[PDB]
């Protein structure tokens, strides 16, 4: 999955 | 419910999330100092409704967002 | 150098990485539990050597992976 | 970033  | 963040040297302020909830918290990062927690939804990022938006059109508001991310949640 | 972690029901075992060298660990995950520790580079896993291969091919191993998934740093 |  995606980090932000 | 708003807590301001700072990306950090990699671009991250660090946290994960999936169908508009915050899922993981990135260790030493500034979602962890500032105390964001997971299991509560995202409602704003940087004063803008997200609610209801999908998890990609939060991601481009993330990632196009400056060096302060504000993330306000239920 | 080898460390066995166990995927969390997310699918991840929790790190972060860019250019063979792990950035970042995720809190409350089996890497942090595990210690492993960011500014290593990647060796092996699940004793295959992956020195060399490029981030999205190392992903590809990570995320094709059994619940376990064993680590090994330089 | 992606987290694995
Ligand atoms: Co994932
Ligand atoms: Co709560
Ligand atoms: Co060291
Ligand atoms: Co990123």
């Amino acid at each position: 999955d995606s980090v932000f | 419910r708003t807590i301001t963040m700072h990306k950090d040297s990699t671009g991250h302020v660090g946290f994960i999330f999936k169908n508009g909830k915050i899922t993981s918290i990135v260790k030493d990062s500034s979602a962890a100092r500032n105390g964001l927690l997971t299991e509560h939804n995202i409602c704003e990022i940087n004063g803008q409704n997200v609610i209801g938006l999908k998890d990609s059109q939060i991601a481009d508001i993330l990632s196009t967002s400056g060096t302060v991310v504000t993330i306000t949640i239920m």
